[PDB]
C-alpha cells in the first residue's frame, strides 16, 4: 500500500523561513497531483499549495510568500515557507491524487499522511 | 473487414495464415508471440522480520518498594520482585539483607535488518493477461505490447487487431501468497491480529516503516539468580526461523504447466494453457487485384523426404509454370501439415522447395499456392532420436 | 516584480492586419489574436499585439516602425456594454464584462480613431444551479474557478521567434533620375530586385543610389531586426532559420477562490397523506432535482422561471430534493 | 452535463471527492461476532435479583 510521510515544522519566531517535505512510498511509478492542506484549530480544512508537474497554483492568503516544488522522480514535494505571520499556525497535511499504480494492483485513489505541526510565536 | 482466428497460447512457434477474398489475391498474416505474462491483482497486507528482545537496565531500589510504569510498548511485560542481594565489581551494591526490590520491564522491537531481510504477505486474485506480439500483415512487420482483454485494440496502417479474453481463468497462485528474497510460495499465514507464538506471524507490522507493531512472542520474565544484577527472560524461538528451516519447495518448481515466476513485480509467463482468439479489422485499401500478382498453371507435388518428427521433417518439391515472377503465400487449409515459411519467392519456370511438419504415416494434404490448389500425397518414415530439446510444431489429429 | 518584467522587457511591439479599423480591411497595431473564456465570474483574457505595463499603467505600440505610448485609461473595449480594464502585463490583458457576440477594442490618440472588432464569443458561466446575469449583492460562498489577479511564474509557456523581414515602400525615394535607399538612423536593411539582372544587396546605415531601376513601383528594401523578437502569429512572415531560441511564461493563470452565489427563496411546503405540494416563486430561473430514497430513483429534473404548483407522492421509503443552492431536504412519512 | 450521482443515486448514498467513495446509505445487514473474555463478567448473586 502507498503512504505519505511528512517531515518538518517546529516552533519559531515570526518572520522566519522553514521547509516542509512530504515523501511518497509504496508501489507507485508516477503521480498526477500532489498538494498541501492546512487545518487550524476550531476551523475546517483549507488548501494552501497545489503542484502538479510544471504548473502551480496558490490561494489568496498565501501569494508571494510560500513556494512549492515537486520532484516526480523522487515523488516528493518541498514547500519553501517564508514571511511568517501569527495566523499561519496550523497542522499541515500533504495529499496525493490521481495515482497511477505500475500495474501495480489498482487500489485506493487518494492518500492522506499524518501531517506536521507548525507553530509561530510573535 | 472482420476476420476471426484462434491461437493455442504458446510462445516461440510462429503462425501463418492467408485471408482469401473471393475475387482478390490472398493477403498473408504471420504471428509470433514472444512473452505471454499473467499478472495478478495483488494487494499488500503486512510484513514481518526478525525481532529483538528489548531490555532496559534493571530498576533496583534498596530497602524500599517500586511500581510498574507501562511504556505501552508492544507485548510489554513488567514485574517486580523482592529479596534481592545484588553484587558489583567493587563489592556489594547494597548493605541491606532483605526488603530490596528490583523491577524488570521487557518488550520486543524490530531488528535492524528489517530493510534487507523481511517476508511479505500478499492477497492474490483476478489475473490479467498481457502479451508481446510480433505480427506482420501485408509485409507490415511490427513488434508491440497489447492488452489481450476484450477491448483495447492496437492499430497500425489502418489494420485493427483485438485479442479477446482467455477461454480459461486458471491461475497458478493461491489466494494467499508469501514473498521473500525473490522466491514465491503458496502458504496459509495467519491474518493480522491473530498471530501465535512459535509460528509464522508472531510479530506483525502494517508496513516496513509503520512504527506500530502487534506481537505475541509470549515473553515471560524469570527470577534472576542470586548475587547478580541481570534479567532472565524466556520466549519461544523465532517462528520465522522455523519456517526458514521448513521451507517446502518453491512454486517456481512446483507449479503445474511449467509456469516460470519472476518478481520485479509479481508475474508469471511462458507457459501454455488454453487459447487466445484474434479479431482482425482490415481496411479495404490493403487488398490487391489478382492480375497484379503471379498466377500459375499445371502445378504438381512431389514428396522428396519424410520424417514425421517434432521438428519440420517433410520436404516437398513443387513444379510449376508461372505467368509472372513474384512472391506469393502458400497455405495448408487443414491441420494435417504445418508449413515452415510464410511466403516463397517464385520464378517463371522454376521449382520450389517447401519444408513442413506432419504426424501422419501416409499424408495426403491439399496445399494452396498463389491462386490455385495442389494435392500432395505420399508415405513417411519414423525419426531416429528418441528425445529432442524443443516442443511440437504441429497438432495431433485423431 | 522586475525579476518577472525583465522577461518581457526585451521582445517588441508588432503590427498586424485587422478586419475593421472603422474603414474596411485595414492594418492596425490593435489586432486581436484569440479569446479564451472559461472563468465563472466573467473574467476574460485577451492576447493583443501591443504589450502593456511598460511604467505602472501605460500602453506602448508600434506605428510604421516607430514606438509610441499612451496612458492605459484612454483605451476602451466593449461587447454589448462598456467593459473594464483591470490589469495588463506583457502581451496579455485581463478584462471583466458580461456576455456578448464580438470583442471590439479601440482608442483615440489624435483626431483619428483606431479600432478592431472580432467575432469571438464570450460566455458568462453561472456558479451552481441558480443561473443569473450579474452576481448578486449577497448570498453564500462556493468554490469556483476565477483567473488570478497576480502575475507569477507558472508552468505555462508560449513560443517566440525572430522577426520577419517586413517591407517598407516609404524608404525608396526618387532622386533627379535614380532610386535611393535611405535606411533610418543606425538600422540595417536588404534591397532586392530584377529590373536588369538580379540584385540582392545589403546596407548598414549607408544611403545608396542605384543607377539602374530608375522608377518607383519596381522593388523593395526590407528591414533587419536582430535584438528584438515576435510571437509566433499568422500575421507575420517567417525569416530564414528554423531556430526558436527561447520561450516566455504567461501571467493570469486560472486559480481557485471563494465565490459569491445567490440563494433561492425558502419554498412554502404543504403536507398531505403520502403527498406534498410545493409553492415556488423564483426570482430568477432555477433548477429543481427530486428523487426517492428507494432502489428505483425516478430522478426528476426541471428548470423553472415562473411561479407554479407542483405535487409529489412520497412513500415510506422516503423523498428527497434540492431547490437551488440550499442543502438537500429529505422527508420521511408514516402511517396516519 | 447530466445530474450528479450525489443527486440521482439509489439508496441516498452520499459521494465525496478526495477518495472516490460513498457513505451513509442503508442496504443489507452486517453480521457481527464477539469473543468476550471472562474478566468482564459478574456473578449473579452480586447483582440484584
Amino acid at each position: 500500500e502507498v503512504q505519505l510521510q511528512a517531515s518538518g515544522g517546529g516552533l519559531v519566531q515570526a518572520g522566519g523561513s522553514l521547509r516542509l517535505s512530504c515523501a511518497a512510498s509504496g508501489s507507485i511509478v508516477s503521480i498526477n497531483v500532489m498538494a498541501w492542506y492546512r487545518q487550524s484549530p476550531g476551523k475546517e480544512r483549507e488548501l494552501v499549495a497545489k503542484s502538479s508537474g510544471p504548473f502551480t497554483l496558490y490561494a489568496d492568503s498565501v501569494k508571494g510568500r510560500f513556494t512549492i516544488s515537486n520532484d516526480a522522480a523522487k515523488n516528493t514535494v518541498d514547500l519553501q515557507m517564508n514571511s511568517l505571520k501569527p495566523e499561519d499556525t496550523a497542522v499541515y497535511y500533504c495529499n496525493a491524487e490521481g495515482l497511477r499504480y505500475p500495474s501495480g494492483t489498482y487500489g485506493p485513489s487518494a492518500v492522506w499522511g499524518q501531517g506536521t505541526q507548525v507553530t509561530v510565536s510573535s | 473487414y472482420e476476420h476471426a482466428t484462434t491461437m493455442p497460447s504458446q510462445a516461440g512457434i510462429s503462425y501463418n495464415t492467408i485471408v482469401n477474398r473471393a475475387g482478390y489475391a490472398p493477403l498473408p498474416i504471420s504471428i509470433t508471440p514472444t512473452k505471454i505474462k499473467l499478472i495478478p491483482t495483488v494487494n499488500l497486507e503486512y510484513v514481518t522480520c526478525h525481532y529483538k528482545t528489548g531490555m532496559d537496565s534493571p530498576a533496583i531500589k534498596c530497602c524500599g518498594s517500586q511500581e510498574c510504569t507501562p511504556t505501552y510498548r508492544p507485548d510489554e511485560q513488567c514485574k517486580v520482585f523482592t529479596g534481592v542481594y545484588p553484587f558489583m565489581w567493587g563489592g556489594a551494591y547494597c548493605f541491606c539483607d532483605t526488603e530490596n526490590t528490583q523491577v524488570s520491564k521487557a518488550y520486543v522491537m524490530k531488528s535492524d535488518d528489517c530493510l534487507a531481510d523481511h517476508a511479505e504477505a500478499y492477497k492474490a486474485h483476478t489475473a490479467s493477461v498481457q502479451a508481446f506480439l510480433n505480427i506482420t500483415v501485408g509485409e507490415h512487420s511490427i513488434v508491440t505490447t497489447v492488452y489481450v482483454n476484450g477491448e483495447t485494440p492496437v492499430n497500425f496502417n489502418g489494420v485493427k487487431i483485438t485479442a479477446g479474453p482467455l477461454s480459461t481463468a486458471w491461475t497458478p497462485f493461491d489466494r494467499k501468497i508469501v514473498q521473500y528474497a525473490g522466491e514465491i510460495y503458496n502458504y496459509d499465514f495467519p491474518e493480522y491480529g491473530a498471530g501465535q507464538p512459535g509460528a509464522f506471524g508472531d510479530i506483525q507490522s502494517r508496513t516496513v516503516s509503520s512504527s506500530d507493531l502487534y506481537a505475541n512472542t509470549n515473553l515471560v520474565l524469570q527470577r534472576p539468580k542470586a548475587g547478580a544484577i541481570h534479567v532472565p527472560y524466556t520466549q519461544a524461538p523465532s517462528g520465522f526461523e522455523q519456517w526458514k528451516k521448513d521451507k517446502a519447495p518453491s512454486l517456481k518448481f512446483t507449479a503445474p504447466f511449467g509456469c516460470e515466476i519472476y518478481t520485479n513485480p509479481i508475474r508469471a509467463e511462458n507457459c501454455a494453457v488454453g487459447s487466445i482468439p484474434l479479431a482482425f479489422d482490415i481496411p479495404d485499401a490493403l487488398f490487391t487485384r489478382v492480375s497484379e500478382t503471379p498466377t500459375l498453371s499445371a502445378a504438381e507435388c512431389t514428396l522428396n523426404e519424410c520424417v514425421y518428427s517434432s521438428d519440420f521433417g517433410g520436404i516437398a518439391t513443387v513444379k510449376y509454370s508461372a505467368s509472372k515472377s513474384g512472391k506469393c503465400a502458400v497455405h495448408v487449409p487443414s491441420g494435417t501439415a504445418t508449413l515452415k515459411e510464410a511466403a516463397v519467392e517464385l520464378t517463371e519456370q522454376g521449382s520450389a522447395t517447401i519444408h513442413f511438419s506432419t504426424a501422419n504415416i501416409h499424408p495426403e494434404f491439399r496445399l494452396q499456392i498463389c491462386t490455385s490448389y495442389v494435392t500432395c500425397k505420399g508415405d513417411c518414415h519414423p525419426p531416429k532420436d528418441h528425445i529432442v530439446t524443443h516442443p511440437q510444431y504441429h497438432a495431433q489429429t485423431f | 516584480t522586475e525579476e518577472l518584467f525583465n522577461e518581457y522587457k526585451l521582445t517588441r511591439p508588432y503590427m498586424a492586419r485587422c478586419i475593421r479599423c472603422a474603414v474596411g480591411s485595414c492594418h492596425s497595431p490593435i489586432a486581436i489574436e484569440a479569446v479564451k473564456s472559461d472563468g465563472h465570474d466573467g473574467y476574460v483574457r485577451l492576447q493583443t499585439s501591443s504589450q502593456y505595463g511598460l511604467k505602472g499603467r501605460t500602453m506602448r505600440y508600434d506605428m510604421h516602425g516607430t514606438i509610441k505610448e499612451i496612458p492605459l485609461h484612454q483605451v476602451s473595449l466593449y461587447t454589448s456594454r462598456p467593459c473594464h480594464i483591470v490589469d495588463g502585463h506583457g502581451y496579455f490583458l485581463l478584462a471583466r464584462c458580461p456576455a456578448g457576440d464580438s470583442i471590439t477594442m479601440e482608442f483615440k490618440k489624435d483626431s483619428v480613431r483606431h479600432s478592431c472588432s472580432v467575432p469571438y464569443e464570450v460566455k458568462f458561466n453561472p456558479v451552481g444551479r441558480e443561473l443569473y446575469t450579474h452576481p448578486p449583492e449577497h448570498g453564500v460562498e462556493q468554490a469556483c474557478q476565477v483567473y488570478a489577479h497576480d502575475a507569477q511564474n507558472r508552468g505555462a509557456y508560449v513560443e517566440m521567434h525572430l522577426p520577419g523581414s517586413e517591407v517598407d515602400s516609404s524608404l525608396v525615394s526618387l532622386s533627379g533620375s535614380s532610386v535611393t535607399v535611405t535606411p533610418p538612423d543606425g538600422t540595417s536593411a536588404l534591397v532586392e530586385c530584377e529590373c536588369g539582372g538580379t540584385k540582392i544587396s545589403e546596407t548598414i546605415n549607408k544611403t545608396k543610389q542605384f543607377s539602374q531601376c530608375t522608377k518607383k513601383e519596381q522593388c523593395r528594401a526590407y528591414r533587419l531586426q536582430n535584438d528584438k523578437w515576435v510571437y509566433n502569429s499568422d500575421k507575420l512572415p517567417k525569416a530564414a532559420g528554423a531556430t526558436l531560441k527561447g520561450k516566455l511564461h504567461v501571467p493570469f493563470l486560472l486559480a481557485d477562490g471563494k465565490c459569491t452565489v445567490p440563494l433561492a427563496p425558502e419554498p412554502m411546503i404543504t403536507f398531505g397523506f403520502r403527498s406534498v405540494s410545493l409553492k415556488l416563486h423564483p426570482k430568477n430561473p432555477t433548477y429543481l432535482i427530486t428523487r426517492q430514497l428507494a432502489d428505483e430513483p425516478h430522478y426528476t429534473h426541471e428548470l423553472i422561471s415562473e411561479p407554479a404548483v407542483r405535487n409529489f407522492t412520497v412513500t415510506e421509503k422516503g423523498w428527497e430534493f434540492v431547490w437551488g443552492n440550499h442543502p438537500p431536504k429529505r422527508f420521511w412519512a408514516q402511517e396516519t
